[PDB]
């Protein structure tokens, strides 16, 4: 009923950057000012993600937290950087180090008060707070290690509210650091126990549907950053739009998460792509389920086919005949039946709004709880293993004050949620 | 017939006679009851105080049925109400006690960067 | 010498009420009680104007001996002699007997003994009631016992009114009168049964009426009663006191029951016919029909006659009379006792209502005949009683008012016994 | 010499204030004041329904009882309402429920108290008090239920007097409830125990009466109730009448029934709706005209009681009804002599030159408690709707004790078709 | 005498913000509270109180934990009918479970309503039960409505408690945990009511697609199609007229058994805007295809029937329909209880939403039938709570609340006995 946003880290920010700036603009907000925009809409859950200031004015819920000055003045002396208050920036001055350990117990916790200093006090002028979402990379140190620190630090505080993330499952291609297997094995531990679901963003994927389909040959952290800002759009709508009626974001869990641990979505798109490349919008329901649904098009680097699903949630945008999104929907758990677990029966609940995203006279979106998740893990499991192994590049941590066997612990803890999801293809 | 009549008194507004025709031819209530009269009036007052004593015995199992009507509900509201405080004060107690089941691994994996950051204070 | 009047219950009252009718006006009496020894055998000279009848009249339902206080003769009686008791017999002797009776039964026999008082020589007593019927039957029998009791030798002649399935009021009538018939039985001496039915009958052949009224009936027997007591009133031979009335008639303590038959009943508008003859009326006695309780004498025996003419008469008619009734019929003597005729005359015109339904006439006989022939009446009786007790039909209405199924038994019993002695007297 | 009555229960009510405005017209009498009218003979007997007071006047003796306002105001605002004391009406304000534990036991014996109070100003005012006649429904609870209670309450205070009713005894066809059967039951046991006379009303009959014999499609429980006020007025002439001499209600239930259990009369009445003596008999006496659902083919007569109606060669009536009794010999029982007792009044009733009606105890009857314990025992069945009454504080065996009670006197009807 | 309607609940409030409508229509009062027809200077008098000398607010509470849907009465016209007091709205969701509904959030709310409804309870001189309106699945609606009942029990002791229930369906759905949801209530909320009116979604919106000719019905859409089912129930007892005229009479007509509370309603002639004779309206009565839950009467057995007609009825024509409704069809009468059908006319003709979607009719029935039937949808439901149970799919959500594994051990081992009464009821 009423959310804040913390988000943290080069990844994080960069993503959050993008995703307030097309959200801002669905509802119709100036880089600073208030709306304008002929719709009307909009502004009935403009309350969820803007906790509104003097004159008109409409200030998003939202903290910036990095370990250097760096990715901060990117935004503020960019796209919508006049938007977020000025003080709802923590800045950092050391380094990152791109390495966990600094992130999350030296260089991080250092920092980590000033930022619940701040989160306490949008939480604590909220009418009633949903939870937290925060956004960050998984591989590198400030946006995972501090970031696993904060929502450790935000449960305790807030136990009561719900936890949720947008992480992205670093990868070999597109990658800057040897290390990423430790950083992302370390925090993949500490997301299991502490928020209640994870959005998996893969960065292998996002590439794949950018070469696999796309004819875009050097892809940017941009047109990449792209497809996770649509990608979250389409994801939140429900929390932020109709009344018909609402989405706690806790009904999200209560509904997505069958077993406690196993909090880990794949998204996916309907329509994608940029600039002189969107000339489409021959986009029709079924040619729009058949591609929100292929595995060449999910934001995790896996085949949901290998993996049934648990539950899905849908969401399609766009003044459309919905009398045939309902039909088109129930063609999917058909020619696919085997597909979608017996056992949680009318499991996958699919919903329309009708105000189109940016562009595109039609979208979708998909949240998918699947076992192909497990597949991600093990892949990242496998570049793990395969350093711990004669104790690799370890000993950048090993004297950051860290333990020996607690990497075993997080190897061990994470070898297991392979495990379960593994379980799960039962009778 | 042919009768011979004797004459038995002539009289005043009057006169009778026999007439003996053809001759004839062969050769205490006391009281001491209305003992009676009070035995009857005993036996009634038997059998009416009887179907009398038989409608007061009517009557208490009416005040036992109305009775065990009432008596048996203050069964059901006064059950029904602990039947809810110790089911929703056993419930009450069971989510107090496993919020800080989860605020306790939350104090320990805390207590830990307080540990080996304490570790840090070695590195030469 | 004296000679009190008891009319016990409705049917007694009524029937009272229209003999003490024409005996006033046989002697010439007004209702104011004036009239401008003899009589005095059943009036007493009570002030020094007026003429009261030494009579007392009782029934439980004020509602008869009231209208006697309401019509002109009303002013004959004494207010004190006529006793009413507010709550009925209900058509039961148990309750006659026991339940109701037993409260008035005391001041009755008291008030009588007022006019016992006032009777120097004081003969016996006259009681009028019914054979069924509550009052009549149950208060009769209480009553009798009573007078038994109080008053030793004086005889005690009963009139009861023996009843007919048609004109009747209740179905249990057979059970109250075989009830009182065996109390009532040791207490009387001599007993003048009168079959309603006869009489009933009498009515409708000889006196044209379609369907005879009580007070019908009644005048007739204020006829038969006047005649049979007119003897002890104008004091003439035969019968002159209540002692004689058994003597003469009954020849067994138990056989009490004679058989009247008046002589010429014809109706006023025959009035000027040319008169019947001496012997003619006294054939007429010997008539079936003419008679008075429903039965048949010629088949059973007689066993003492009794012809009380009344009008214009020298013996030596009647001598030639019975001359040919011998002669011409069923003569029936029984065995043991002469051949009897004890004949009265009793000069004074026989006079009738005016008003009335039948004429004045010249001469009147009366014959009074205690034959076997009576106990037809008796098993007629015991037939209808032995066929309701054969299932207990009613019984529970008595056992009710506190008495005993065993006197059922008991009093049935009794007649029983009586049925045998009175065909035990044949041959 | 003397009765007041009761009349308690929606259907009790809406049979009473008919019959009360029957009679009210036969002696003549305005809504409110006194007589009008050239009869005279009228008020001779008025003193046996009406203790009269102030001014003219003649407020009938009469309780009204019910557990709600309902059908109280219905007569106060409806045909003679203007003629019962203002204080006779007993109001409930709680529901009657339709149920006879709530009418007998709780919500019923809630009130009880302020009737009696009632009955007891009305009957120690009375000059020789004959007893009391009350009239209700048999199934649906304040009726019944309360009735019987009232009735059990009466006796006890004054065993003393007679007690009489009419009862009227639901039916599948024109009834509300599913649980007629248990209310009908409940208080047959309790009348055959308390009474000492019951007019046995079914409605059942009643209804038949309207379709079988009367081209009335679509019954109100109007025309219907039309059937029991004329029934009743003739079944009463005898007490309010003549003087050939009186009916003392004691002396009825004396000459009527037999065996202490079996008071239970069908009445019949002459001609209906909305005629020569012979037609008139043959018609008082006919199955189809009963006022029970019973032929009295199929069981004989114990006794009865049948009363003519308006100026008539009553010479014809005798040798009518002794025709009766030949036609039919058979059918009435040889045990009891002269059992059929009649008797003729020459003041006809609303309309009608010509009436009669009929008083009979009938083993007939047995037919009609047999057919309400069939459908009873078919319910307490598997215990049917029985726990409405089970847990308002009634019990388990008492339903048995009932159904026992009453099966027996269907046995006892039974035991007389006997012999001689 | 009175009568409180309480909804609590998304779906209870919006049915009966959509039969509160009905009433209105059907007794001429505009939303502006005031009527200028009839009296009030009873009849209507217990479904309302002549509050002020001008108004006339609905006996009722509304009842939800988020305001969101409470919020939008108090926007639309209406929003002058109630008392600003009577609709309680509570800051944060019941978030579609049970536990969270009847433990958690619950909790809190319940002091206040039970109170404010207290406050209407003050001021009728013969209260007579309560109307409980609410979702089967849902978390406010199963969870706090459970709550809400065990109190009223203890709080209120004779007065009956009727519920209107709406049994969840597969396709117009909101929750995955639905079933648990609704076994848990049913199984608390089961021995403190009387009788149970379930309307079974899928079929309400059967009915709107064969009959309306909607391709997708709304919310609103099936709304108005219970508003109309409830107002003929209801009926009887708004005017007073010939039959069902007080609450216990009402429904000691339907339940047996103490237990089986479930009647089966089925609503006469639904045709849509842009006459049907009595005998037709009484046989599409006993038409599945017309039916109010989704099952199978000619298969169970019968054990009360009850025919509810609204409208121009002389029952000489309703006898006459009942006739070959038995010489044409399944009888199908339980072995212990007569053949019933209590008919009830009210001659007040049914009104309908005069921009809805159905025609204003002439005649219309109800038939509330207590078959065995029924029973179809209490396995139906059970299967699917078994089949995740099986697994505790998502047990760990209540538990989290507070919850104890052992209740749903426990609120299931009723459903099964219940399925066993239900089936244990059929013949001798
Ligand atoms: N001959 C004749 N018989 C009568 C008369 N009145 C009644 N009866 C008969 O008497 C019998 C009934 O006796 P009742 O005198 O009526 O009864 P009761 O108990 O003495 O008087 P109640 O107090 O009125 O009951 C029946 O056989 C009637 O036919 C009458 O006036 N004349
Ligand atoms: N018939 C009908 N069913 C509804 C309506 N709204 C929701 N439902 C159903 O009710 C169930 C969900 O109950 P809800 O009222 O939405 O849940 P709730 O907890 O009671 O209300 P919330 O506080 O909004 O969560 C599902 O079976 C829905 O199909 C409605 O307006 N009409
Ligand atoms: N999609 C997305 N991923 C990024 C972006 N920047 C870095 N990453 C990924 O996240 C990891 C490094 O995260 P980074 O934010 O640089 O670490 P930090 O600033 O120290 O938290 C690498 O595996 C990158 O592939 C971004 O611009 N968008
Ligand atoms: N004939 C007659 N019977 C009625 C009347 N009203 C109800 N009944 C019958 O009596 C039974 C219900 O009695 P009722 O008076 O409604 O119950 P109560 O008011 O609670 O005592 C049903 O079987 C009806 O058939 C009436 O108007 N006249
Ligand atoms: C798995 O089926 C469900 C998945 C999620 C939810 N929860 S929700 O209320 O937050 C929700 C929707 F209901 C929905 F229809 C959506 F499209 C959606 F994105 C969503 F979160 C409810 C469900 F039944
Ligand atoms: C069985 O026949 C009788 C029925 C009743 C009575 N007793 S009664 O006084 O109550 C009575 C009548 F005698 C009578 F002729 C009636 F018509 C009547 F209604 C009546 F009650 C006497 C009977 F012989
Ligand atoms: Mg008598
Ligand atoms: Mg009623
Ligand atoms: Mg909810």
């Amino acid at each position: 009923r009423e959310i804040v946003h913390i988000q943290a880290g080069q990844c994080g920010n960069q993503i959050g950057a993008k995703f307030w700036e097309v959200i801002s603009d669905e509802h119709g907000i100036d880089p600073t000012g208030s709306y304008h925009g002929d719709s009307d809409l909009q502004l009935e859950r403009i309350n969820v993600y803007y906790n509104e200031a003097t004159g008109n004015k409409y200030v998003p819920r939202a903290i910036l937290v990095d370990l250097e000055p760096g990715t901060m003045d990117s935004v503020r002396s960019g796209p919508f950087g006049q938007i977020f208050r000025p003080d709802n920036f923590v800045f950092g001055q050391s380094g990152a180090g791109n390495n966990w350990a600094k992130g999350h117990y030296t260089e991080g916790a250092e920092l980590v008060d000033s930022v619940l200093d701040v989160v306490r006090k949008e939480s604590e002028s909220c009418d009633c707070l949903q939870g937290f979402q925060l956004t960050h990379s998984l591989g590198g140190g400030t946006g995972s290690g501090m970031g696993t620190l904060l929502i450790s630090k935000i449960r305790e505080e807030y136990p009561d509210r719900i936890m949720n993330t947008f992480s992205v499952m670093p990868s070999p291609k597109v990658s800057d650091t040897v290390v990423e297997p430790y950083n992302a094995t370390l925090s993949v531990h500490q997301l299991v126990e502490n928020t209640d679901e994870t959005y998996s963003i893969d960065n292998e994927a996002l590439y794949d549907i950018c070469f696999r389909t796309l004819k875009l040959t050097t892809p940017t952290y941009g047109d990449l950053n792209h497809l996770v800002s649509a990608t979250m759009s389409g994801v939140t709508t429900c929390l932020r739009f109709p009344g018909q009626l609402n989405a706690d974001l806790r009904k999200l869990a209560v509904n997505m998460v069958p077993f406690p641990r196993l909090h880990f979505f794949m998204p996916g798109f309907a329509p994608l792509t940029s600039r002189g490349s969107q000339q489409y919008r021959a986009l029709t329901v079924p040619e729009l389920t058949q591609q929100m649904f292929d595995s060449k098009n999910m934001m995790a680097a896996c085949d949901p086919r290998h993996g049934r699903y648990l539950t899905v949630a849908a969401v399609f945008r766009g003044r459309m005949s919905m009398k045939e999104v309902d039909e088109q929907m129930l063609n999917v758990q058909n020619k696919n039946s085997s597909y979608f677990v017996e056992w949680i029966p009318n499991n996958v609940k699919t919903a329309v709004c009708d105000i189109p995203p940016r562009g595109l006279k039609m979208s979708a979106t998909f949240i998918g709880n699947s076992t192909a998740i497990q597949e991600l893990f093990k892949r990242i499991s496998e570049q793990f293993t395969a350093m711990f192994r004669r104790k690799a590049f370890l000993h950048w941590y090993t004297g950051e004050g860290m333990d020996e066997m607690e990497f075993t612990e997080a190897e061990s803890n994470m070898n297991d949620l392979v495990s379960e999801y593994q379980q799960y293809q039962d009778a | 017939a042919d009768m011979e009549v004797i004459e038995l008194n002539k009289c005043t507004s009057g006169q009778s006679f026999e007439v003996i025709l053809k001759p004839p031819s062969f050769d205490p209530s006391l009281e001491e009851i209305q003992k009676k009269l009070e035995a009857a009036e005993e036996r009634r007052k038997y059998q009416e105080a009887e179907l009398l004593k038989h409608l007061a015995e009517k009557r208490e199992h009416e005040r036992e049925v109305i009775q065990k009507a009432i008596e048996e509900n203050n069964n059901f509201i006064k059950m029904a109400k602990e039947k809810l405080a110790q089911k929703m004060e056993s419930n009450k107690e069971n989510r107090e006690a496993h919020l800080a089941a989860m605020l306790e691994r939350l104090q320990e994996k805390d207590k830990h960067a307080e540990e080996v950051r304490k570790n840090k204070e070695l590195k030469e | 010498r004296e000679c009190i009047s008891i009319h016990v219950g409705q049917a007694g009252v009524q029937i009272g009420n229209a003999c003490w009718e024409l005996y006033c006006l046989e002697h010439g009496i007004q209702p104011d009680g004036q009239m401008p020894d003899s009589f005095n055998t059943f009036f007493s000279e009570t002030g020094a104007g007026k003429h009261v009848p030494r009579a007392v009249f009782v029934d439980l339902e004020p509602t008869v001996i009231d209208e006697v206080r309401t019509g002109t003769y009303r002013q004959l009686f004494h207010p004190e002699q006529l006793i009413t008791g507010k709550e009925d017999a209900a058509n039961n002797y148990a309750r006659g007997h026991y339940t109701i009776g037993k409260e008035i039964i005391d001041l009755v026999l008291d008030r009588i003994r007022k006019l016992a008082d006032q009777c120097t020589g004081l003969q016996g007593f006259l009681v009028f009631h019914s054979f069924g019927g509550g009052t009549g039957s149950g208060f009769t029998s209480l009553l009798m016992e009573r007078l038994s009791v109080d008053y030793g030798k004086k005889s005690k002649l009963e009139f009861s009114i023996y009843p007919a399935p048609q004109v009747s009021t209740a179905v249990v009538e057979p059970y109250n009168s075989i009830l009182t018939t065996h109390t009532t039985l040791e207490h009387s001496d001599c007993a003048f049964m009168v079959d309603n039915e006869a009489i009933y009958d009498i009515c409708r052949r000889n006196l044209d009426i379609e369907r005879p009224t009580y007070t019908n009936l009644n005048r007739l027997i204020g006829q038969i009663v006047s005649s049979i007591t007119a003897s002890l009133r104008f004091d003439g031979a035969l019968n002159v006191d209540l002692t004689e009335f058994q003597t003469n008639l009954v020849p067994y303590p138990r056989i009490h029951f004679p058989l009247a038959t008046y002589a010429p009943v014809i109706s006023a508008e025959k009035a000027y016919h040319e008169q019947l003859s001496v012997a003619e009326i006294t054939n007429a006695c010997f008539e079936p029909a003419n008679q008075m309780v429903k039965c048949d004498p010629r088949h059973g025996k007689y066993m003492a006659c009794c012809l009380l003419y009344r009008g214009d008469v020298v013996p030596k008619d009647v001598n030639a009379a019975i001359a040919t009734i011998k002669t011409k019929r069923t003569i029936q003597f029984v065995d043991w006792c002469p051949t009897g005729f004890k004949v009265g005359i009793n000069y004074q015109p026989p006079t009738v209502v005016p008003g009335g339904d039948l004429a004045k006439v010249q001469r009147a006989v009366c014959m009074l005949s205690n034959t076997t022939a009576i106990a037809e009446a008796w098993a007629r009786l015991d037939h209808k009683f032995d066929l309701m007790y054969a299932k207990r039909a009613f019984v529970h209405w008595y056992v009710g008012e506190g008495m005993e199924e065993g006197e059922f038994s008991e009093a049935r019993e009794d007649m029983a016994a009586l049925e045998k002695d009175y065909e035990e007297v044949g041959v």
